[PDB]
């Protein structure tokens, strides 16, 4: 297998067979290839999910220190 | 010769005549086509003629024949609602069964027609035998003509699909048989009319219950026993896909009718909880599993796993409304399951060979025809409303809530799971993008025939979408019979 | 009342709506009682659909005042709602009971 | 390559490799730590604990006209 | 006329999108238009008809589902609600339509574009004329499948695929809460017919009505974009804008609000489900207004506008006042369409473009499209006087009036969605319009000053407007925005109006807090929302300008660096979902396709059998070498086993334990 990361990591801007999905013809495929393309859940990287809890639990706290 | 014995008529002179006519006139094989088309259209009109004249509200059987000649093993044939709109989906698939493969088999062509009329008389049979010995004999006597089609027609995985569907479909059978000789041993008679007025003991109906649930969990099939669809659904020939998952699938779902709902009413309410674990469990592990498969007739084939699973928690919910949804989604479930095959095993498999949905982008494109009637079997696969696919799962699935609400909200969580692989499925082939860079050649769109057969699929789930009183109306006094309780001050007038 | 239609001839159940009496071994009086059963549970729930359409005409005539006018009607279809329900046959057919018990 | 002549694709031997993989994968499955465990959740303890819930709560409630003053438990 | 609302925006669909061959691109913008805009007058004269005249007109065509206790028929019922929804329903689409004319001028599926939102206005259309739930449901079904296919117009496109899949399948969700509902309905009552569930609804099971009542509105939840349900409204902001605005900002969303209003007879009645519906309502207003102030496309900080008039009315909803939120959902939806529209003039102006950090200048090449935008923004931030004015600063105001600590802290809540409200709607008016040229020179380049030599009568392309399709709705808008909200403040609010005699709203004496509205709130709280939004302004508007660069020093540090992007990642309730909610169902797919389907059942199923049986059948037939003297000694041995079985009264169980034995060494080779 590949290494499997997200194929809307490729830049957009490289030779490639087919640019819709960033893959040359016959590249070597991971085994969930159906779930790695761009037609897929988008990986979000604005923050790591430890530090994302951590700023969500700020506004309930504000929230709840209106509230009280 | 009563009209049902004609049925059963009809389809074996098509053989005679397919098997005979090279005596008379080297024949084309475009007459063999035109035999066996005219066979199962002249079996249809037979079967409309008969709906004419069935009355909506009697508890006889009707249209049988007396035979008072009493042998060991006899054929008796009647027909009541329950039975009544089994014996048309039946007539009016085999045709466009047909017609999906008149150009897609091109060898052995007298071998796939004889064994494609022979399965309608078998099929036929099973859903008009008055009998449950007769029952039996009829549900397995479609697995040797079922294995030669795959290994004759199949594609590459054909020995291990074809041996799948027999050895899953005997063994389960095997313990359905034992149910049945216990219960004609204590009763004397397999005759409905007898049968069903006979009175088992708790235990006896508990290890009844067993036997013949073994037998309905493999053709549901239930998950777990589910390869042989994975395996025959798909390395099978289009026709015989369609056959399979459109007729083959509901003879359980009729056999509940006719086997455990009226003579195991004590099992089947003590038991439901087990039946509805099975059913939540099939519903929640086929939809995530569809969502992963990446061959296209096996994602519709996984499709008809999910969708069995509805209305097996139908038929068990001893409510009025589930049974007509669980017969009204089986009903429902073969329309819009041929269309899907049609599209997957005839239409993409024909212009490209493959099945892998990776290879598959932007048809719509090219092919507008195709993405029209692909979206709406995709609509009606998900359940959407004006199909009768709704009408049936809402009212299957208000019958399992009101039954044990914990599987009603389980079983309805279907409602996502099965819109969230038909539309991912869709727009991987249709939308997303434009036509995949690995088509060379460009592709046509529907031939006349195809459009032909997915617009009459697509009628018939839209019409009784849209009106399924058509259907109600010839279920309600028959459904009634099957139901197992009492009211408080209802029962037992004076 | 209503005349009876030439319709409702053809189907009237002949016999009471019970399995006392019966002899199972005849069919046809075995079937005739099944039949009534059926038939009566049937009979009772239209009744619930007829009230039902009665109260939307009344419920939309009346309006706001629907609260106040139309308690008649709400009555009967909540008291035909507790009790009509098609049961079938089987239940009662396999299971005698008495009420001098 | 089948009995109809198709169109001419262009068949990725990658993907065909893909695609013959998960076709054979059944073969080369094993009893592991891992494979015992997810073998045992999905078929054991999940279906297990919905029969229980089934089971426990089956006759527990009934809606049918229930009005103020009568509650919906039925057990 | 009530039957003929029905079918017209249908037939007018049928034909443009399965004959757009035969009458061409102007032939079906002719149809739709056509049908559209006789539907809508004829929806003009029903409001007379029923509204004005509290005539409620019932009619049923046959039956559609017909189950012992359960008929429902394909009925229609127009009462004073139905046909207040009718009004903005047809006239923005006949707005949107005509306006299409225009805004795909240059698209290569016109026939089929203007299909879609001819088949929209008829499931809107079913979806509020029906008499049932279930022939609602429909509606609510039809409207989601014609959203689905007009954000994915652009089919081509892989990120209006997800968006798409993301309106169907966030919907969907909701869909089955809804469903379940509508069990509960016919669990209880019989069936689902709205002259029953209401006729009954004060004489039910308190409990029972929780249980209805939570259902739907996680439906409604979920098709007005609730903080739990409400990832798809910005992202279905991939199709063209006319869709934006019709289905994504003024009809659709508006289908949530629509459930909770019909079903008031029956809520009403259960304050558990009406007190969910004021916080959840509440929330989604600081919710989507904090994350609106730091989008940078025109269209997203809209869409989060919409989420925040939606969740006004949701807050209004638990109020025990649905006329309001009736009143502003008509009220919203006209400023609306105003500014989605006049917003794609200015996409269509530049370069097809969107993005805030490349406009600027464009007050004098757009004057029209600067000036519907100010109506629009000073109605929806409810300048006084205005139409957004009576709705929007009353259901603060009701909020004071009922005196109770939930109501005087969604007040607190909302005033400051409503403080956030007026920043983006500065935002969008600055940045586009009284803000330095921030784009290329290209969009700014007028024939007037000599700048080319030879290629004079092209290549100027000076951001110029739109034609007369473009124009006209946005100037019918334009006075809906001012005059419409005064005009109709004494049908929707009035003092004792008797608009809803017809029980199509219902309030209950108990729950009744409009008194208090008028009299009881204090006059510094009636104000309080004018004093924030007159002021508030020009802190903004001091902000860019005049100091442009406090707001970048808070930009730059730590603590604003953080809070910038979690409201620009929209609070991250699409991280933690994308991954924590859809690749974990995605990774249970995979797990039991490849360890189960493909795994251990195939391995302790037919796969393990075929292993090893064929290894036990192998097994037994070494042991048949044709030897006749061997053979000779499995005679005597079988013989002198059965001796002992039967001689020395074994029990049965020794011999089946010999037998599975004896398969059990066999089993094993060598
Ligand atoms: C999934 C297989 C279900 C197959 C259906 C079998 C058809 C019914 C036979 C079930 C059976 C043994 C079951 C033994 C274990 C079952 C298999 C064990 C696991 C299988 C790998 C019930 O056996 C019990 O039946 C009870 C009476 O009902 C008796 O009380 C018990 O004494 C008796 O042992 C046989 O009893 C039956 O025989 C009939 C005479 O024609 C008698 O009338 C009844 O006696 C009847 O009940
Ligand atoms: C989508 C729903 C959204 C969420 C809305 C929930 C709204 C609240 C509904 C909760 C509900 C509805 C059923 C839900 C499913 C039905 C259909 C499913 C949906 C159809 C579409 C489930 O409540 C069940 O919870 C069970 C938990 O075990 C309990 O069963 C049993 O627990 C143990 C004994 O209590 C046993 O030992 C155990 O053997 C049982 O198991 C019972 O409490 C009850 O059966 C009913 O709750 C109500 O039950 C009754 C009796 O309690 C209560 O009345 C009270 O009784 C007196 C003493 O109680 C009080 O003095 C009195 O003041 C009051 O009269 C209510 O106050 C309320 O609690
Ligand atoms: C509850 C059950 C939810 C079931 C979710 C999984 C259903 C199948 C999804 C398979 C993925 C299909 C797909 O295209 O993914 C991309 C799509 C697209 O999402 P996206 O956010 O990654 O798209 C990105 C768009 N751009 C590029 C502009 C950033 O994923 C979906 O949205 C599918 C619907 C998920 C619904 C999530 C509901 C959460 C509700 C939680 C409270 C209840
Ligand atoms: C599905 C294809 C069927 C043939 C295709 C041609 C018809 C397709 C439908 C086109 C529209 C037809 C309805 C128009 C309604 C206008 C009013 C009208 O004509 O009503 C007259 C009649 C109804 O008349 P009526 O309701 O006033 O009273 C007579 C009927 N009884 C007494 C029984 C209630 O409508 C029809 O007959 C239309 C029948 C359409 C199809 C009927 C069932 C077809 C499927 C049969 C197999 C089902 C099981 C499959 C497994
Ligand atoms: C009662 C409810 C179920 C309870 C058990 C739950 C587990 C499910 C058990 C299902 C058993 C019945 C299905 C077995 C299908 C396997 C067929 C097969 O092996 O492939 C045929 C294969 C086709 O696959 P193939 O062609 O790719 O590989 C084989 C290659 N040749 C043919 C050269 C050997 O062909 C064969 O005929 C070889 C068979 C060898 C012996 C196999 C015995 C398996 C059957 C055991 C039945 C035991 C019942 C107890
Ligand atoms: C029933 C009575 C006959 C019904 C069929 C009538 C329709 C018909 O005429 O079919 C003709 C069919 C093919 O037409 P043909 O002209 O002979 O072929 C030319 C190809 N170059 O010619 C045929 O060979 C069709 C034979 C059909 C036989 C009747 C149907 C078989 C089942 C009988 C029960
Ligand atoms: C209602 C109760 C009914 C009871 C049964 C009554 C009879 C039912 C049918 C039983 C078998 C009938 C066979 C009919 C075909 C015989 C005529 C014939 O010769 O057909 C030959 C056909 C093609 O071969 P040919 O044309 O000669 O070679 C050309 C090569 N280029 O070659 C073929 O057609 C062979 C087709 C494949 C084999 C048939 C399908 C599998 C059958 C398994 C047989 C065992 C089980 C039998 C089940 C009977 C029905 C339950
Ligand atoms: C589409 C419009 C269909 C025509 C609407 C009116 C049809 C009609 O006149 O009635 C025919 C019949 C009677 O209606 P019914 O359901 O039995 O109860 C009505 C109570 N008087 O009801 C019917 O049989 C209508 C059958 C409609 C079948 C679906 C048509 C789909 C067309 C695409
Ligand atoms: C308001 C209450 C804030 C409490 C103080 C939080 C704080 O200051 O944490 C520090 C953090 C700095 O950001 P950071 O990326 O960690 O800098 C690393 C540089 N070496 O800054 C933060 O993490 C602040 C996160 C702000 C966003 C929280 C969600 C909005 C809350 C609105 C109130
Ligand atoms: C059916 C229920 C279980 C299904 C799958 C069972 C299974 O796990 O099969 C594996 C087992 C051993 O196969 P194994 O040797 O490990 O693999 C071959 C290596 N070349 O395969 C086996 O062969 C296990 C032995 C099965 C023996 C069945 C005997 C039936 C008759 C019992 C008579 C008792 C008196
Ligand atoms: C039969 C399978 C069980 C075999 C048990 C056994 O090991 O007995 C030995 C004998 C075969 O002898 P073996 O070890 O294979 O040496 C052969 C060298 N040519 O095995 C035999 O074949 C003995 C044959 C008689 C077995 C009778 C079993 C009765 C079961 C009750």
């Amino acid at each position: 297998n590949p290494p499997r990361i997200k194929r809307q990591f490729r830049d957009p801007h490289a030779d490639w067979w087919d640019k819709q999905e960033r893959r040359n013809f016959g590249e070597p495929v991971h085994e969930d290839h159906d779930i790695l393309g761009m037609f897929s859940p988008y990986e979000y990287t604005w923050i790591t999910p430890g530090k994302g809890l951590f700023q969500i639990g700020l506004f309930i706290a504000s929230f709840l220190g209106l509230c009280y | 010769m009563s009209l049902l014995y004609v049925l059963l008529i009809i389809p074996i002179i098509g053989i005679f005549l397919i098997s005979t006519i090279d005596s008379f006139y080297f024949f084309n094989v475009s007459y063999y086509k035109k035999i066996a088309l005219i066979t199962t259209i002249l079996n249809l009109i037979v079967s409309l003629i008969i709906y004419i004249l069935f009355d909506f509200s009697n508890n006889q059987f009707q249209f049988i024949q007396e035979n008072l000649d009493l042998s060991f093993y006899d054929i008796y044939l009647g027909v009541d609602g329950v039975s009544i709109y089994f014996v048309l989906l039946t007539t009016i698939i085999m045709p466009i069964a047909l017609v999906s493969n008149w150009n897609s088999i091109t060898n052995n062509i007298k071998s796939y027609l004889i064994i494609m009329l022979l399965l309608e008389t078998l099929l036929l049979a099973v859903f008009l035998v008055l009998d449950v010995l007769l029952f039996y004999i009829f549900f397995e006597s479609i697995l040797p003509p079922l294995f030669i089609l795959i290994g004759l027609f199949g594609s590459s995985n054909k020995v291990r699909a074809s041996f799948y569907i027999f050895l899953y479909t005997l063994l389960g059978s095997l313990f359905l048989l034992l149910s049945i000789l216990t219960m004609s041993s204590i009763v004397g008679t397999t005759y409905f009319d007898v049968l069903l007025k006979s009175s088992f003991e708790y235990t006896t109906q508990l290890f009844l219950f067993f036997g013949i649930f073994i037998a309905f969990a493999v053709k549901t099939p239930v998950w777990g026993l589910n390869s042989w669809l994975l395996r025959a659904h798909v390395e099978s020939p289009l026709g015989g896909s369609i056959v399979l998952a459109a007729i083959v699938l509901k003879l359980s779902l009729y056999g509940v009718f006719r086997l455990i709902l009226p003579i195991l009413p004590q099992a089947s309410l003590n038991l439901t909880y087990i039946v509805y674990a099975i059913g939540a469990i099939t519903v929640l592990y086929a939809s995530f599993s569809t969502l992963r498969t990446v061959d296209v007739k096996e994602l519709i084939a996984y499709s008809s796993v999910a969708h069995a699973a509805i209305y097996l928690m139908g038929v068990f919910s001893n409510t009025i409304q589930g049974l007509e949804g669980a017969i009204l989604l089986g009903l429902a479930h073969g329309f819009v399951s041929s269309g899907l095959f049609i599209c997957a095993g005839g239409i993409l498999y024909d212009r490209t060979g493959t099945r892998l949905i990776y290879f598959f982008r932007g048809l719509t494109q090219i092919m507008p025809l195709f993405s029209l009637f692909f979206f709406i079997l995709c609509l009606g696969n998900a359940g959407t409303p004006l199909t009768l696919n709704f009408v049936g799962e809402f009212m299957s699935l208000y019958g399992t809530l009101e039954r044990l609400p914990i599987a009603g909200m389980l079983a309805s969580t279907s409602i996502i799971f099965s819109a969230a692989y038909s539309i991912y499925m869709y727009n991987r082939i249709a939308f997303g993008g434009s036509v995949s860079l690995y088509f060379i050649d460009c592709f046509r769109d529907l031939t006349k025939r195809e459009f032909f057969i997915l617009f009459t699929l697509v009628s018939f789930t839209v019409i009784l979408g849209i009106y399924p009183s058509f259907v109600l109306d010839g279920l309600h006094y028959n459904i009634s019979s099957v139901v197992y309780g009492i009211e408080p001050n209802a029962s037992y007038l004076t | 009342p209503t005349p009876e239609s030439e319709a409702f001839l053809a189907k009237k159940p002949q016999v009471p709506p019970t399995f006392d009496g019966v002899d199972y071994e005849d069919n046809k009086r075995l079937k005739q009682a099944q039949d009534a059963i059926i038939r009566e549970q049937w009979v009772q729930v239209m009744m619930g659909r007829l009230v039902r359409e009665e109260l939307s005409k009344c419920y939309y005539r009346e309006g706001v005042n629907h609260l106040e006018k139309c308690g008649k009607l709400r009555e009967r279809y909540l008291q035909l709602l507790a009790n009509a329900k098609v049961k079938g046959y089987l239940f009662e057919q396999q299971n005698y009971w008495s009420k001098e018990n | 390559m089948a009995g109809l002549q198709h169109y001419k694709i262009a068949m990725d031997p990658a993907l065909v490799r893909l695609g013959s993989m998960i076709s054979n994968r059944y073969k080369y499955f094993r009893w592991t730590k891992r494979t015992a465990l997810v073998s045992f959740m999905y078929v054991v303890v999940v279906p297990s604990t919905i029969g229980y819930l089934a089971y426990k709560t089956d006759g527990l409630w009934d809606l049918r006209a229930k009005r103020r003053g009568d509650l919906i438990s039925e057990r | 006329m009530y039957l003929s609302i029905i079918i017209l925006p249908l037939l007018g669909s049928v034909v443009s999108g399965f004959f757009g061959r035969k009458v061409g691109v102007s032939g079906a913008q002719l149809i739709t238009c056509s049908s559209v805009i006789i539907t809508t007058i004829l929806s003009i004269i029903a409001f007379f008809e029923v509204g004005f005249n509290n005539i409620p007109v019932t009619i049923n065509i046959f039956r559609w589902i017909d189950s012992e206790w359960f008929i429902i028929n394909w009925g229609f019922q127009y009462d004073s609600l139905t046909v207040s929804m009718l009004i903005p329903v047809l006239i923005i689409s006949s707005l949107v339509h005509i306006y299409s004319i225009s805004y795909m001028s240059s698209d290569p599926h016109n026939q089929r574009f203007f299909s879609y939102l001819s088949l929209f206005t008829f499931m809107m259309i079913i979806l509020v004329t029906a008499n049932n739930y279930l022939l609602m449901f429909v509606g609510w079904e039809g409207v989601g499948v014609c959203s689905y296919l007009l954000v994915s117009f652009w089919f081509t496109r892989i990120a209006a695929n997800q968006s798409s899949i993301s309106a169907f399948l966030t919907n969907r969700v909701g869909d089955c809460f809804l469903t379940v509902g509508m069990f509960a309905i016919l669990w209880s009552l019989g069936n689902l017919d709205y002259a029953t569930v209401f006729s009954l609804a004060p004489y039910i099971n308190s409990n029972v009505v929780i249980i209805i009542g939570i259902c739907l509105l996680i439906g409604a939840m979920a098709k007005s974009s609730q903080v739990g349900l409400h990832v798809w409204l910005p992202m279905a902001m991939e199709g063209p804008t006319p869709v934006s605005a019709l289905i994504h900002a003024a009809t659709m969303v508006t289908a949530g609000v629509y459930l909770l209003m019909r079903s008031s007879p029956l809520i009403e009645y259960s304050s558990t489900v009406l007190l969910l519906c004021l916080w959840l309502g509440a929330i989604t207003t600081v919710f989507s207004s904090l994350i609106g102030l730091f989008q940078q496309d025109i269209k997203k900080v809209i869409a989060y506008s919409t989420m925040s008039q939606l969740g006004m009315m949701v807050l209004s909803i638990g109020l025990s006042s649905y006329n309001i939120a009736l009143f502003h959902l008509v009220n919203h939806a006209f400023y609306k369409a105003l500014l989605f529209l006049g917003a794609g003039s200015v996409i269509h102006a530049v370069a097809d473009n969107q993005d805030f950090r490349k406009f600027g200048g464009l007050i004098s090449y757009l004057p029209l499209t600067y000036s519907v935008m100010l109506i629009a923004s000073l109605s929806l931030v409810a300048f006084p006087f205005m139409t957004g004015f009576y709705s929007k600063d009353f259901i603060l105001e009701s909020a004071y009036g009922q005196f109770s600590f939930s109501g005087v802290a969604v007040y607190i809540i909302a005033t400051i969605g409503a403080i956030f409200t007026t920043l983006y709607s500065v935002k969008v008016l600055y940045l586009t319009f009284l803000s330095n040229p921030n784009g290329p020179r290209t969009y700014y380049r007028l024939a007037i000053d000599n700048f080319f030599s030879a290629q004079a009568i092209k290549s100027y392309k000076p951001a110029h407007e739109g034609d007369f399709f473009l124009t006209l709705p946005l100037v019918i808008l334009a006075l809906f925005s001012i005059f419409f909200g005064f005009i109709t403040k004494d049908i929707f609010i009035g003092l004792g109006s008797n608009f809803f005699v017809d029980n199509s709203l219902f309030i209950h004496p108990i729950h009744e807090i409009m008194i208090d509205t008028e009299f009881a709130v204090p006059v510094l709280f009636k104000l309080l929302p004018f004093i924030f939004t007159i002021s508030f302004s020009v802190i903004a508007l001091t902000l860019s300008e005049l100091l442009s660069e406090l707001v970048i020093y808070f930009k730059f540090s730590r603590f604003g660096y953080n809070i910038f992007g979690f409201f620009n990642q929209r609070f991250l309730i699409e991280f933690f979902y994308n991954k924590y909610i859809t690749n974990l169902i995605l990774n249970l797919g995979g797990q039991i396709t490849k360890i189960l389907d493909k795994g251990s059942i195939e391995l302790f199923g037919p796969y393990g059998l075929e292993r090893g049986l064929v290894k036990l059948s192998k097994n037994i037939s070494s042991l048949s070498t044709s030897h006749v003297t061997t053979y000779a000694l499995y005679i005597l041995v079988g013989f002198i086993l059965y001796l002992i079985y039967n001689n020395l009264l074994l029990d049965y169980s020794y011999l089946l334990l010999i037998i599975i034995l004896l398969l059990l060494l066999m089993m094993i080779g060598e």
